[PDB]
């Protein structure tokens, strides 16, 4: 209902989310808070994709049943542009690759108020997002975002994005895979950095280790949230009950 | 200062070549007549130059030019045109290039126009690549109207040899984008990739008919196509594969017609509205961003 | 027992057609002439039959259908082609196919040759599909030899339609297999696949012509096409895609030539020799798997 | 030299490999023993895959300076069959799709000769390895290893593959990625499985915490062997060290 509402950021109800004659989500009850790492743990098919495109808009991602509220709003009617515009991103989990436009023009895309707008403090942050994903800036900038990079490189590249836009939700599709991930330390240094900026992550994954790293988890099986809390309780109920 | 051809108007303006790189030029039956020719080991790391500019009414730049290279050499050309008057301009290059083993020609082609398209741009390519060689070319029409672009190439490669061949265009108003390449891999192990990358807009026409054959063993091939569609442009995207040998084998992939919808989301999940996220998507396919 | 087409030699043996399954069929100029009617809102489940027999030699089997399918209806027709004998035999079949408002048509032929290639099937198919209509094509010649295939399809779709065309092929000795077909995607939100798969061994020659227009606004569509070259065969691939709206889509992508050398390297890993190894891959590749 | 040679199934002597112009592998000094899970982690860059290829004799993976020998025989003329059917196998990281071939059939495609040698046998264990996989094997005898499916699909029938095949030598690049994973209980059950019948693995692998579950961890840094030892020991050494 209305029951902490007020320091909410992402409130989903009831969400049912159809693709084709299937219904993959069947009542999703999930909510975001401010300052959160919420990572959303489940199988192969229990719709942690669609619930991401879903609450990002995504153009085949409409509900059927259900709302989804962001900072108080019910965006039913926002389009991509206008809930990115309200500070909610999606890193998808195989970034798309784009003809000619270089990593130093593509960082600047969505780029954060208190960035942007100074020159020096804009291209000293993105050295900065470059350095946190372990990316040489200098061998990057003039590098295009294109078919030319590994998968690795692209997504460090799009975790380097989520870091220059510092959005007050941001959406990640399993950050951790095709990155070549040394160890969770190294996604943990940049989840700890959004966090400290007033970030709050919502973190797709179906690798339990990655979720325990995170404040609350939520179980989604079938397109529902069974088990939802404690990081560790609930990660061992996913790995016992599938 | 430098190799370079100068063409200003249908009149050669200069025509200077340095040692190991011999430069001839003359005029006869209204046609320039060129002959580059590159001497045996001499491999240039300075791009040679060719500046074309046209900006009276009714110039028909009409340029004949044989480019030689021989075994180990290399030579880089980058030929610049600038027609921004565009009142019945018509720039037409005939060219034979002949690459001996092991030698190496790369070239260049930028043109710049105005906003009226009554250019015709139209280069006829000859390319014979001996055992080793390397062939790259890059046409390149993105600023102001093109007007009628017709590139027509053949390349005949031996053993080893290697072909890099690109096209990327910007089509606007009424502009007709016509590109016919065959690559015949007729030695064994030859290699050779055709890229094609352009946005046409407005009333535009393009046709990219892009041919690979894979004639003898070992001969590897890949046609590579991609075009925005915007407006009321049209677009024929015709990428012929011939296999004529058990052990080559030939790719090709193509996309044609508005931007992809993941490019599309993913750059409007940045805040950008569905207008800016394409101009973005066609300012980096056609190498402005 | 079953709504189906019976033409052993060049004479009709058969022809019923059930409860809204009208099947008319007569002789007339040494052509049979067959109608079938799909009566508004019959959806059948199972399958007609239209079984060709020819062992005789020098057989002329010419035959005009025309398949109309009311509003709401749906069948699915299975061709079964026998020819063992195959000397001099002529399988000709012009279609005049008329899929009608949310209507789904299904065809399938299947080929039974012979090893003897003095055979000719040509199909001439002429498809045209209303709102939401939706045509399934499939062309099977794997078993003994072909002779020479002359496939020929033209699909006209509306609003909303859907077509998936396939063809698979196996072409041996001096087999030639020729395929031309043309999807136009002439109503907002059509969608089309054209597939082709097949392996050509000896002197075989394939050409594979495949188009499709993406004519009207959200209309998309996709060619795959994968050949494998064996012996002396040669392959030709043409894959058209013109694009006539800022808002359609098509993609098309081919390989032709040897086998994938990973797809061969995995299987070799598991204890295959290279001749093993290509023979699953070009059974998979021709549905034998 | 010779010391301890009796009970190692692969030797890799100072192994230099050219990728073109570049030496990837400079001077490989490795050795896996009879029934070890014996893990190779190390950056992106470092030569991991390309020794995985070089070892299995994969086209354009050849040796410059040093020797690959295995049971004893020098493997220096022998084709990817001829090692095959020595016992070595290679499970590569994005499993090759292939047009109209069934799981069933995939699997028995150099399935060891103690279940291939009985219908009844080797019917039983393709149940077991895809059951093993988490793949229910009613549900996929019957699919095609075609596009058409999964990533981690297509990769849990490689795994499937790698058991019906039991060899003396597996060498497994990257098995934890693209399948799905729930946890690493999902792939050290397959492992042990392994173990147990008498295999050795090569784990190739850029993720620390899957080679802690390894008996011994090679550090390859720029194609060489900097540490070797125990998984805890070298693989806290490459976080700090990188």
């Amino acid at each position: 209902g209305e029951f902490m509402v007020s320091i909410m950021l992402l409130k989903v109800e009831d969400l049912h989310v159809y693709r084709g004659n299937r219904e993959i989500l069947k009542g999703v009850n999930l909510t975001v808070e401010e300052n959160e790492i919420h990572a959303i743990i489940g199988p192969n098919g229990a719709g942690k994709s669609t619930l991401a495109y879903t609450i990002m808009g995504i153009s085949g991602y409409k509900p059927t049943k259900g709302r989804i509220i962001f900072k108080g709003v019910d965006i039913i009617d926002k389009n991509i542009t206008e809930r990115a515009r309200m500070g909610m991103t999606l890193a998808w989990q195989e970034p798309a690759r784009f003809e000619g436009i270089k990593v130093k023009n593509y960082l600047m895309l969505g780029m954060n108020e208190k960035y942007k707008k100074d020159k020096e403090i804009a291209e000293e942050k993105i050295r900065e997002a470059l350095k946190l994903v372990n990316l040489d800036p200098d061998k990057y900038l003039d590098r295009y975002v294109d078919e030319t990079l590994s998968g690795g490189e692209r997504k460090r590249i799009e975790l380097a994005s989520i870091i220059c836009m510092e959005p007050d939700l941001a959406i990640l599709d399993e950050p951790d895979s095709g990155i070549d991930i040394v160890s969770f330390d190294e996604i943990k240094r940049v989840f700890d950095y959004l966090k400290d900026k007033g970030c709050s992550l919502l973190v797709i994954t179906h690798r339990e280790e990655l979720a325990e790293h995170a404040d609350r988890v939520s179980l989604i099986c079938a397109g529902e949230v069974i088990k939802s809390g404690d990081p560790k309780e609930v990660g061992e109920f996913y790995k016992k009950e599938c | 200062k430098g190799p370079r051809i100068i063409v200003k108007e249908s009149r050669i303006i200069d025509v200077q070549g340095d040692e190991g790189i011999i430069l001839e030029g003359k005029e006869e039956d209204g046609k320039i007549k060129a002959k580059i020719i590159v001497k045996k080991g001499y491999k240039f790391k300075y791009p040679i130059h060719m500046c074309f500019g046209i900006t009276e009414e009714n110039i028909s730049q009409i340029i004949d030019v044989e480019i030689i290279l021989e075994e180990d050499s290399s030579i880089s050309l980058m030929s610049h045109c600038s027609f921004p008057k565009g009142k019945g301009i018509k720039h037409i290059m005939n060219g034979i290039i002949k690459i001996g083993k092991n030698a190496k020609f790369s070239y260049n082609e930028f043109h710049y126009h105005g906003m009226d398209g009554d250019i015709l741009v139209k280069p006829t390519v000859k390319v014979e690549i001996d055992e080793g060689g390397i062939y790259i070319s890059n046409f390149t029409l993105t600023k102001g109207r093109i007007g009628t672009l017709d590139i027509e190439q053949e390349i005949i490669a031996k053993k080893d040899a290697i072909i890099d061949i690109t096209t990327r265009t910007y089509a606007i108003k009424e502009d007709v984008v016509k590109v016919n390449e065959v690559v015949k891999l007729n030695g064994e192990n030859a290699k050779c990739i055709i890229k094609s990358r352009g946005a046409a807009m407005d009333n535009s026409k393009i046709s990219l008919k892009l041919k690979i054959e894979g004639n003898a063993p070992y001969s590897k091939g890949h046609i590579d196509c991609a075009e925005i569609v915007k407006g009321n442009a049209e677009v024929e995207s015709i990428p012929i594969v011939v296999v004529r040998d058990d052990k080559a084998r030939i790719t090709h992939e193509a996309a044609i017609g508005s931007v992809d919808k993941k490019q599309l989301e993913t750059l409007m999940a940045k805040g950008l509205d569905e207008d800016e996220a394409t101009e973005i998507i066609v300012k980096g396919m056609i190498g402005d961003l």
